[PDB]
């Protein structure tokens, strides 16, 4: 490890001697900074012994007023003749040790001598710069590209249940913050106002206030994650402006009357049967706000739904059945118990692999404009499930790889016209052509139930 | 013994060597501060 | 196969007018939809479900405040103005 | 001898030492020399695994003097001689 | 188009207007609140023929009659008795049987549920705009950052700025004290992050949010200019100094004591060389035309030059004589840090944008002595930073370079930092150049 | 080429100081107190002519790395001249 | 009208449903166009 | 004769009128028929500079009846066939 002048450390065992060195260090630096060129050349760069100017560096003695040159070794001689071993370079204020034959550059209190009077605090209450930050070298982290939000937002604001809700002023009527930069739902409501209402100048304020509110709430890629994020915020804000503490729980644990929960929530039935005896314990009823479908090796959405509602096998060892003691593998099936008014399907296209690896499945999957869910619902007796038909109103598509990668929204408006929303570009588009897209999120609204 | 050319060169030599010795002192001390303050680099 | 008439034994289910006299029962029926059957809804949908039948049938019906600029749902309009 | 200082005292007090000195730092900077010397110093610190001033000086100083351009050297000398000839007798 | 005159007629009497509205609502309400079987039997059964769904079935507006369409049985009912208005029981829409058409364009009838309040509605709200009615609008992408970020790197590596930030002035003075609200507190945070210790670089994000709220042109891929952001940012620092003061002119703020120079334009007597008129123009950077040039000093030259004026014949007090005045520009006052913009962008009023590609030679040390007014010693600046654009005008990015202490150059390509030789930094096509005062003789 | 003494007229115009060698540099403290800030290679009268009068000046700014310290409570980078105030 | 076979009323009942339905669909498209065309003269 | 209305009455009253009606709409929707009839109606308003119901209906109802797929007709007529075998006699 690098070493420190033992002589100067030796001097600093004594308190007075230490203070005195630092007074002299400040005074010499003071003089060098407050001295006109001619007085600098004659009194700090003039060798006391040879009377020459700039015979190399000239050093100001730390212990008398002697100045001595380097090139003819007159400070060295001074140091040998009277034992004053320390001097200051009059060009730079740097302290030299003529026994070490080197400068004392690695002592903080000498370098920073202007703080001598308060060193105890300085060195106890502040630390040196870490090695990594000392030069301020760092890339600057932007927000990222924002189309994974754009594209969800377009779907939300062409959603008839959400538009109706926004336009009813219900949040406006109940919000306690009443401003867009602070409340997320206020920001959503502002998007609506810019898009559908009036000014009284880019229709972009809503969006910017919303981006901002989002990141303040959550410091930080995935459109689907942003969908889940938005919907939670919406719910969170219904709970926040509710009269009670008993109702906060019933709404957050049992039954919620928010727009999110009364339009996007269904219920799955997960049945675990014994294949030997038929014990139906246990089966659970769990909510969902979307369904994530597998797509490997599938060409059609109905094939994806089929796979999701097919009978699996649970190999969970150390198992035996309750009534019949069979260690045989338990059958699991997933089935819909309650449908939502709006069914949001997600096509799993992003495999996250280990380390940093990943993969995009670009497989085309046929999706219908009208989708019938009768075959994916649970209950010999005629409780044969009637037609329950949804209509496609929105798609979100992704192009590129997983890391870099761009999103696009499609939305059907009144009269059955489709528009393609590519950030700022909004163009019309035929159904034929929308139905050829690589869907990642599909948005289906309930149309007919027999 | 002592020419105008010669004592001109003494004066230039003084200026140069002074300037060099100042550049070098700022570099050596600086690196020395970095090696003491940070064992690993 | 030519229709010879109704099976008399069917006219045994039978037992028996201005449209305006429906308001009696109408005022005590809850909201019905033309083509979303109320039993299947009760059964396969949630009890609190919001529903908009044929939601892309016509444009969103709304009006814009002259002062705010806010787009208002028809059933929202009067409360905005009133207070 | 011992009149080198006497003539340097003159220059300093007539203000022409400032001038010579400043014109020299000015040239040296603009021809890249200051930077070359700084880098030479860093390279010798590496090559010799040392930060000891005296040791490093001894390898840098001769190469830094070899490094000043002809132009700077001829021009500044010329300028010095000029200010000299106004105050000495031969 | 026009409107049903028959219904317009009836609406002139305002008791019978309220009559047909009351009836429209009554009907619709029934339609929305009737069990399928009662709906079929009592709104879709035709009165004349007794068939269910003989086509559209219409509830008369005036009596309780119901008429099918296919056997013209509502048409017959309107013949005489004369009741010409029916509501289709499938959809609630109102049909006029003399018009042979549906009355669809009367807002009051479409919006009959607001009957009672209609006049306040007509006068205090409007129908939707033609272009807003369906909510169609683009939303912009906010990953366009490098024109703001390259500038920040130059400022974060500028020693007059670091000294200012790390000296705590603004922090001691700010009234807002919040990086999400105040722009200056956001910069302090970036400095806190890059150079200090924490207690994620949120500094830039806070600064963005502050920025976009204050000026949304700063957002999106609208091809924004690194230079425009420069002016914007230094302006904000000035605005913040002016706001924290208690309560022609020359400012004491960081921006104005570091980056401000002044130009002097003057009318000089070509005889006695004394200046007859002198106008002085402050600046915070200099913009330099580079068309056909090849070296930075050739740009600075065309900048400071003499012009024989052909319309200023005047009398010199000093001479004293008649002169055709010469005009000359030149720097009156140099800044501690000199910022130069090489003009490479023509954003024309004929839409299309061109970038000039020209390499221009720039020095590590820049001597400004020739471009100064009124014998001028060397004034030498050290090049400490560059902002560059590559490549195409609309798909390009700005890169910053900065000399740090000891002489290393770094390349900042958000958010990849990398080492870089000086011999290469000098090969860049410079857009902005940052110079800091090094020697003054 | 030439040989060289020093012109008698010019000697009389200045030359023989010298004061004692052991007080040399201390001797300046008194007038330094009355003297304003000076830079090594920034000439005072040229700064006055060509730069704004309240201009900030750091001589040779990239010569050495930034001189700061980081607060132990807040973690802020503090210029040496700002530390003591920050702390109180 | 045609002789009242079982295939006769069946066709008649289907016919009634289709026509009622077609007419509903047509009513809603004509009324919408008519409202847009009079509300927004320059579409 | 003239009882067709009275068949209809019992269908509605049994609930099979609903079944019939809904099976038809569900089939027509999924077949894309509903949308073709909407788009056809737009095509007709446009090429005839008109939004007059009675007139457009003249032009649309016949092509809209031709369009109903033959499986929807057969299936649905077959269903009606059966509910009558129930209540009408040979
Ligand atoms: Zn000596
Ligand atoms: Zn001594
Ligand atoms: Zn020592
Ligand atoms: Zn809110
Ligand atoms: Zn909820
Ligand atoms: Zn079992
Ligand atoms: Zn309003
Ligand atoms: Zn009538
Ligand atoms: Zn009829
Ligand atoms: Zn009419
Ligand atoms: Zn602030
Ligand atoms: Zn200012
Ligand atoms: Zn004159
Ligand atoms: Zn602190």
């Amino acid at each position: 490890a690098m070493s420190i002048c033992p002589h100067i450390q030796q001097v600093f065992q004594n308190e007075k001697s230490k203070d005195g060195v630092l007074k002299t260090c400040n005074a010499a630096r003071y003089i060098l900074n407050h001295s006109v060129p001619k007085e600098k050349f004659l009194n700090t760069m003039k060798c006391g012994t040879c009377h020459e100017i700039n015979s190399g560096a000239t050093f100001m003695c730390l212990q008398c007023g002697f100045c001595g040159c380097w090139n003819h070794s007159h400070f060295l001689s001074h140091s040998k003749q009277i034992g004053h071993i320390f001097g200051i370079n009059s060009n730079n204020g740097l302290l030299f040790c003529f026994k070490c034959e080197d400068y004392i550059g690695n002592i903080d209190l000498i370098n920073d001598a202007i703080l001598a009077k308060y060193w105890d605090d300085v060195c106890t209450k502040t630390m040196v710069p870490s090695m990594e930050r000392r030069d301020g070298l760092s890339g600057l982290i932007n927000m990222g590209n924002t189309c994974f939000m754009s594209s969800i937002l377009q779907c939300l604001i062409h959603n008839p249940y959400f538009i109706r809700h926004s336009m009813s002023q219900i949040h406006s009527n109940n919000c306690k913050v009443r401003s867009p930069d602070k409340c997320f739902s206020c920001a959503l409501d502002k998007i609506v106002h810019e898009l559908y209402g009036a000014l009284n100048t880019n229709r972009q304020t809503g969006f910017i206030y919303l981006l901002t509110c989002a990141w303040k709430i959550n410091q930080n890629q995935d459109a689907h994650e942003f969908w889940q994020f938005i919907i939670n915020q919406i719910h969170q804000s219904y709970v926040l402006d509710l009269p009670n503490a008993k109702e906060v729980s019933r709404a957050n644990n049992k039954q919620c009357e928010c727009i999110v929960h009364t339009v996007f929530e269904g219920s799955l039935e997960s049945s675990i049967v014994c294949p030997g005896c038929q014990n139906n314990s246990k089966t659970t009823i769990d909510p969902f706000l979307d369904l994530s479908l597998d797509i490997k090796d599938k060409k059609k959405l109905y094939e994806c739904l089929d796979s999701f509602h097919k009978k699996e096998q649970l190999k969970d060892f150390n198992y035996h059945c309750g009534e019949c003691n069979s260690t045989q593998d338990a059958i699991k099936q997933l089935g819909i118990h309650k449908l939502p008014s709006v069914l949001v399907l997600q096509l799993k296209r992003f495999e996250h692999l280990l380390n940093g690896s990943n993969r995009k499945l670009d497989d085309f999957i046929e999706f219908p404009t009208y989708l019938n869910m009768k075959n994916y619902c649970s209950t010999s007796e005629n409780g044969k499930v009637p037609d329950i038909i949804y209509e496609l109103i929105g798609i979100v598509s992704h192009k590129g790889t997983v890391n870099e990668g761009h999103y696009i929204a499609f939305c059907k408006i009144s009269g059955g016209q489709w528009f393609k929303f590519n950030d700022s570009m909004v163009s019309s588009i035929s159904q034929e052509e929308v139905l050829k897209e690589q869907a990642y999120l599909l948005f289906y609204t309930i149309r007919q139930v027999n | 013994t002592i020419t105008i050319d010669s004592i001109s060169n003494g004066i230039l030599n003084n200026l140069l060597t002074t300037l060099i010795q100042d550049i070098v002192a700022r570099e050596t001390t600086q690196q020395q501060l970095l090696k003491t303050r940070y064992p690993d680099l | 196969a030519e229709i010879k008439g109704i099976k008399p034994k069917v006219i045994e289910e039978y037992s028996l007018d201005s449209w305006k006299s429906l308001m009696s029962s109408a005022k005590d029926t809850p909201l019905q939809y033309d083509h979303m059957n109320r039993e299947s809804l009760k059964k396969y949908f949630n009890p609190n479900a919001q529903l908009i039948e044929d939601p892309l049938d016509k444009p969103i019906q709304y009006r814009v405040c002259e002062k705010c600029g806010k787009p208002l749902a028809l059933t929202a309009i009067v409360d905005h103005l009133e207070n | 001898a011992q009149l080198k200082s006497q003539i340097q005292q003159y220059l300093v007090e007539s203000g022409n030492y400032e001038l010579i000195s400043n014109e020299l730092k000015a040239r040296l900077l603009q021809e890249g020399w200051v930077d070359k010397v700084k880098d030479l110093t860093k390279s010798e610190m590496n090559i010799n695994e040392s930060t000891n001033f005296t040791q490093i000086l001894s390898t840098v100083e001769p190469k830094a003097l070899e490094m000043v351009s002809d132009s700077t050297r001829e021009t500044v000398l010329k300028q010095i001689r000029e200010f000299l000839e106004e105050i000495v007798d031969t």
